[PDB]
């Protein structure tokens, strides 16, 4: 928003730094579409991108790998964009957000992946810029959500093709916004198996994988409460770029977005429930094993003092031979066994 | 078709004993399950609803219950005016059917 | 290549109804070559195939109807959530129905699958027995308007007689519920909860076959398919209203159960004080006794209770003074 | 119902029924409080006919029927008021969420109740459904008892500035009461989690962790009620719909503000909560860790010198030991030693 | 008229007339006396202090024109912070906490505050209260406080408030640090509840700081017909020390966050330890004892007695086994 760059220490003032740790791969993909014809275009030119900013017909500009400043740089300085926001586009470390300019919306929204076999979450800041006629859009790695869109503008279907940018800034919004769903069904299938896994077996994997589900979760929640504001924003006035024809869409979405943020808390109480019965079991099966080991200790250490009685080399034995001393121990031995083991039952140990 | 079996036909109990009628259907209905006391001569009123909620006006004395498909109304503290005939009612399916009733008489 | 995934391979029958607006025929046969010329006749019909596992019939249908292969691979694996299936001639939808046990619950679950091809309805059975007679019969007895539309009512007329199963599933489920709470409450026994617990997994199985159901059925009617005829858009929207009041018990059941497990895995403290005084306490009695009887043990030439007189009763009356001293002072520290 | 506002089918009911769902059909009631600038009216009847007519009153009203198991009731006065069914289908449904909808002719509201009961460790709600068209607004209970009576105070009493307001302020007191006694019902929330600190942190019993988990259930339930409630507020205060005249909208700014501070307050709830139940934890294991003492002490005290017995104790034969001279009191000397030693070390530990 | 306040001992009535020109000061308990001060162009601070005597408090508010319902609510005493604007006067209520040393009590006392033109009147409770500077400072004639209208009286009262708010919460640090040397020093379960103690007064201070915020940004947003300028700066000044007390609450809530996490873990590591030891001690010397009574057979005829002086043997064996079963604790990262 404001024209003075932020000042960080220890860099040439002026500076632009990707903040992400993804550098592998770059790669730009045009989709210029219009009412009656659409054109598809991949190259890493930059060059060959630019002449699309004053295009009449609606352009989407698709910017994969932000490591590359200088294609930032350059297509913010051509497009008019703000020093300050393409500072905001390389920082990664953001959480969703919304600003309105005079001759563009800037938007930063987040996506995620999980990882099966390895329960992961991962993200990725992706950031629409809707000036003109054009959709810019910045991505940090290959891979990304919004090929559905992709398939509707190549096939004619829907009514996207008929429609101007903003729309199509809908129809990237709430594609995202049905992965946000997708990413849910997983997270609640994985939420299943752990719950039947710790009511089954508590072991230290069950902990580790119930602790890394809920720090996801604190993550999703945080990631998913500013989006929903961001969508409240787009819908609520949105006044200079965005048609009214568009906000009901736009009011769709921000309905979804709270079932989701709905989702997501149902999901953190239902985690902590499971944390309370891995406790629980815990000590119930710790609570058994002594149970068992303090049935043996008292059947057995009576045993051994009696034991002990019998075994001192004195002078006076009362019964030095005595018959029958050995049954007759025995016996007792047998008596003690039997009334232990019944007044213990007594208790249902 | 469900049908509900109604026991015991007839039981004879003074005032201010616990009194149990049981009614068992031989299909599953959820808990639409209804009782009602009938004078001789005169038409039915209603005293339990959905197996366990009383009517409004009704007295408290009168409760139902249920454990899977076995109901049952007991009286707390019978009254002069609780020797009559109680009927038992599915309304699980749109063919309503009734049990057979169970004449409560003063002994 | 298809390979197939039912347990059983006991039996295979084929059969196959034409219901027409005048007339009606039903025809049961075991060649598979039969059922070749009832695609070609203008009335929907109606194939019954039970049982999969026979590879070349089901094969031998998917290349004479025009079926891709992926519906195939579909067809024969069972373990598969319901979906729905759009393709430009034809729409594919696999269910799941479901069989209860009583008085040993288990929950039981067996696919099944529904192609709907122009004038004719085909679906794959796994086994003998489902839940689809009240169509037939009412095919036979002419009940309702069915015979008076076309495919999309059989259509129709399958997925809500599937429908109605679910339901009566969810009275068992419903019974089972209540005597399971009637008696986790009166008498909390590891039997019960060995009952809670399958029931729990039971619900859970039924909320990932029915919740996918429900996008099915907005999926058939919402979307307008071409094939499914605009009159049958109400029915679908019915059956969709009736998988919502199915989804709606389901939650609630669930929540009745986690609440059960709850309230049952709460208490779990005395033991940890009332075993645990008894280990110490015995410990800390026999233990000192012990000690002093295997000190005697010693093996030398000259000790001294060699020459003491009464030795074993001394050593007697001290173990028990020391006996007495200890369980003393452990009224001193209570429990 | 978004999808083109239908009216659903259930199975068990014929296609056109709206039936009831609570629990609650005791009591009936329908209660009038008509309004002007200077004069005021109000009665109590069970005719419903005797409320119709004042659809068309120009003077702000306030219809309240309590007792919806009364279908009937409820079905007349949609009829007669325009109501479409859908609304009195969820007008007639206890088993929803706080929702707000906005029509070309009235402004429909769901909201809840809570009564948290003492002695019962439960709170039980009763929904509460407004209707907000022209000049009239209409209100539903389930049962007898409200939280409305402050405004049927100022109504009477010519208190604040609701006489010369319409009845969109009506609307806003209504709701300004509900969420008002929803702070009342935090607090007592705060003095049960005051008795259970206090239980928890004197004595241990076994219902204490009964009560705590039943007091985080209350806690769970109450948060998924109130944030619907926070979805209505910030929809009435922001999509500004025809109905409410610009003039008292930011009137609703103040109950946005409020829900936002209850929805904090049940978090913070929620988290001391837990934390009680990580003291009595605690509080167990260092009840077993006292025990745990005297047992480790007694064992590491009397093994050793039962195994040194153990080894003394053996009968071999051609070595010049074991049979001795005097070494009976060496031996003594050496395990008292080492129980002086045993002793010094528990001094070390801190404990005995 | 119903009345439920918590102290009724004491009863005490305060006038305090300020002016430039001449100062003034009122005692006793007159209530007609209060009446005419209305009348006075010169600024009026009325304190009143003990509402359990509902008369005075009736016939000041009608004398004064105040609604009933106001008097009602001053009556009240479980009433969260608000304010209310009326044509000829404004009804604040607010929190004064105290807190006292050797208990840690976090205790409240409401307070009302109404002026009308120019006359204040409070409504205590309790005797005792804060303003104490402000009237000295009226004694005193320091600040422009006597040259300005009630307004400026009723920021200074709001000030001298959020002083006292201040004031508590460095007591509250100072208290913070004590538990701290204590919990890092010595825990025990006095500790625990000192601390939880804390934890639920720091709730209860950040639940009574947002109905303040509310109130004072009502105050200074809706510029009131009755408060004419001169007050802006300083309620937002009052709002922005309250933004501040609201972060040293949420520091102090930290800090006590983790000390209880600190007890915790010590309670944690004390029976982690204690069940090392014994485990160790058992481990290393229950199997030596194990084969020492095995080795203490009497048999007559014992070939295991004579083994090339299996004595030495034995005990090396003993050696190792101990040995090892020490190594094995290192090995898996035990000590």
């Amino acid at each position: 928003e404001e024209k003075r760059l932020s000042a960080k220490k220890g860099l040439p003032p002026g500076t632009l730094v990707y903040t992400g740790k993804y550098r592998e791969d770059f790669e730009i993909e045009v989709m210029n579409y219009s009412i009656e014809e659409f054109r598809e275009f991949k190259t890493t030119d930059v060059e060959s991108v630019l002449p699309f900013r004053d295009s009449s017909t609606p352009t989407w500009i698709n910017i994969t790998g932000i490591h590359r400043t200088d294609v930032v740089q350059r297509v913010g300085e051509f497009f008019g964009i703000h020093p300050l926001v393409l500072e905001d586009i390389l920082n990664v470390h953001q959480r969703p957000k919304v600003e309105f300019f005079e001759n563009y919306v800037f938007i930063v929204l987040k996506m995620f992946t999980y990882d099966k076999n390895l329960h992961e979450l991962e993200s990725e800041q992706v950031s629409l810029i809707l000036t003109k006629n054009c959709v810019l859009m910045f991505q940090e790695k290959i891979g990304d959500v919004f090929d559905p869109v992709r398939e509707r503008i190549r096939y004619n279907r829907g009514i996207i093709r008929k429609k101007r940018a903003d729309y199509l800034l809908y129809s990237l919004i709430d594609a995202l916004v049905d992965d946000y769903f997708v990413l849910l069904e997983k997270i609640d299938d994985e939420i299943d198996v752990l719950e039947e896994e710790v009511l089954e077996r508590p072991e230290k994997e069950t902990v580790q994988r119930t602790h890394q589900l809920k720090r996801n979760l604190v993550e999703l929640r945080k990631t998913i409460w500013p989006l929903r504001e961001v969508l409240s924003s787009l819908y609520r006035d949105v006044p200079p770029l965005i048609e009214k024809e568009t906000v009901p869409y736009f009011r769709d979405v921000y309905d979804h977005t709270i079932q989701i943020a709905d989702t997501v808390e149902t999901f953190r109480d239902i985690v902590s429930g499971l944390l309370d019965v891995y406790l629980s079991s815990v000590s119930n099966k710790t609570n058994e094993v002594m149970k068992v080991l303090t049935i043996i200790a008292t059947i057995f250490m009576p045993l051994t003092f009696i034991a002990g009685i019998y075994g001192m080399n004195f002078e006076y034995m009362p019964e030095l031979r005595w018959k029958w001393g050995y049954p007759v121990v025995l016996a007792v031995m047998g008596v003690i066994a039997v009334i232990m083991v019944v007044y213990f039952k007594k208790k249902k140990w | 078709d469900i049908q509900m079996t109604q026991s015991p036909s007839s039981l004879s109990a003074s005032v201010g004993d616990r009194v149990t009628i049981t009614c068992r259907a031989s299909q599953s209905v959820s808990s639409a399950v209804a009782w009602y006391q009938q004078k001789p001569g005169k038409a039915p009123k209603l005293l339990i609803y959905s197996a366990s909620s009383l009517y409004s006006g009704v007295p408290s004395r009168f409760s139902g219950s249920r454990s899977g498909t076995d109901f049952t109304l007991t009286i707390s503290s019978l009254q002069p005016e609780d020797f009559a005939t109680y009927y038992c009612q599915q309304s699980s399916s749109s063919l309503i059917t009734f049990g057979q009733g169970t004449k409560v008489e003063i002994k």
